């Protein structure tokens, strides 16, 4: 036997670090197709959004998407239209669990605290435990 | 149970924060810890509808008045806030009949505040005082509140003096004045 660039290393790294796109999965039906269907099954209307996400996500497959840019969306629209429900359903698909989404409490922001609660502070300041919402999660969840 | 007294005065910025609290309970601490308070009850209060409750359109608030109040609410809070409210409730105007029932209750509370048995009413005048108080407190402009003032000003202030003057040991009585006053039981004893 041997170490295969793809089937062994790409997959090994993914098992170690996460990153589903490097698992070079055998099916974009049971990963992308079902995504559109199931997101559509639960989120009615906003089909346009579902496809926008699914396609942005599609581009990350095999690492095709830009190495320096997260899939990124801005959801505008009528409240009650699923602006955050879709996001949960996306996590619901991605991690097979809606609760794996990292919610960032942007509702509470002031330029004097707004960054610090996400990224924490430097030495010499009361409490280090940096990273409340972003650093502490992203360090452990590369494709959250 | 959380209670936010006079939410209309809260700056919209904090209400923005309340949006998390009010949906999924994901209110988080300053340090990034999630509280998870979905098991709680949240009650907020305001006076935004006062301009329409003051329309005096019935006891049970009538239609139109309720809608104008909703208008005031919509013109005050952002829709996203209002959308996270399980129920928006408009209180009723406290009618004379309500006032009579209220008087019964408030008088009972006075007895419940009586830590010692030298502060005790038999009261009497359960129709006369009840009627007096009910008429005098029947003012839309203050809801049930002036009753607290009526009781204090017509009954308790006088009681305080009677106590200071040792004109009462226990089991007090209110008498009708053409106004109200108290019975002298012992007299400077
Ligand atoms: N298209 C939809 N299909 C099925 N259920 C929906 C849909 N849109 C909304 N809902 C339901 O209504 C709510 C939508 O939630 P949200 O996406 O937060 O609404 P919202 O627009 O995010 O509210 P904000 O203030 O903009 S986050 C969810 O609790 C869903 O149950």
């Amino acid at each position: 036997q041997n170490v295969v660039d793809s089937d062994t290393i790409s997959e090994t790294a993914a098992r170690l670090t996460g990153i589903p796109v490097k698992k070079l999965s055998e099916s974009e039906n049971e990963k992308l197709i079902h995504m559109e269907r199931d997101l559509s099954s639960e989120v009615v209307g906003q089909m346009d959004a579902i496809k926008a996400v699914s396609n942005a996500v599609r581009l990350s497959r095999s690492g095709l998407a830009n190495p320096r840019q997260p899939a990124s969306f801005l959801f505008l629209g009528l409240s009650g239209s699923g602006k955050t429900e879709l996001a949960k359903k996306v996590a619901g698909f991605l991690f097979n669990d809606e609760d794996m989404m990292i919610r960032v409490d942007c509702s509470e922001l002031s330029e004097k605290y707004a960054v610090s609660k996400l990224l924490g502070t430097t030495a010499g300041y009361v409490g280090y435990d940096e990273g409340g919402f972003l650093t502490n999660q992203l360090q452990y969840k590369p494709y959250s | 149970v959380l209670l936010f007294d006079e939410v209309e005065k809260a700056h919209p910025d904090v209400l923005t924060v309340m949006l998390q609290m009010l949906d999924d309970g994901r209110i988080t601490s300053g340090q990034g810890k999630t509280i998870d308070c979905s098991n709680c009850i949240v009650i907020m209060t305001s006076n935004l509808g006062a301009e329409f409750i003051n329309s005096q359109q019935g006891s049970k608030i009538q239609e139109s008045t309720k809608n104008l109040v909703m208008g005031a609410v919509r013109q005050h809070f952002r829709p996203e806030f209002l959308n996270r409210i399980s129920s928006i409730v408009i209180f009723n105007k406290l009618s004379r009949k309500a006032i009579h029932k209220i008087v019964d209750i408030r008088l009972k509370e006075i007895e419940e505040r009586f830590e010692q048995n030298d502060k005790h009413y038999k009261l009497n005048l359960t129709q006369e005082a009840k009627d007096f108080l009910a008429k005098y407190g029947y003012s839309d402009d203050m809801g049930a509140r002036p009753l607290n003032r009526l009781i204090q000003n017509e009954i308790l202030n006088k009681l305080a003096l009677r106590i200071l003057k040792n004109e009462i040991k226990d089991k007090e009585t209110v008498n009708v004045v053409l106004e109200e006053c108290l019975e002298v039981l012992p007299n400077h004893e």
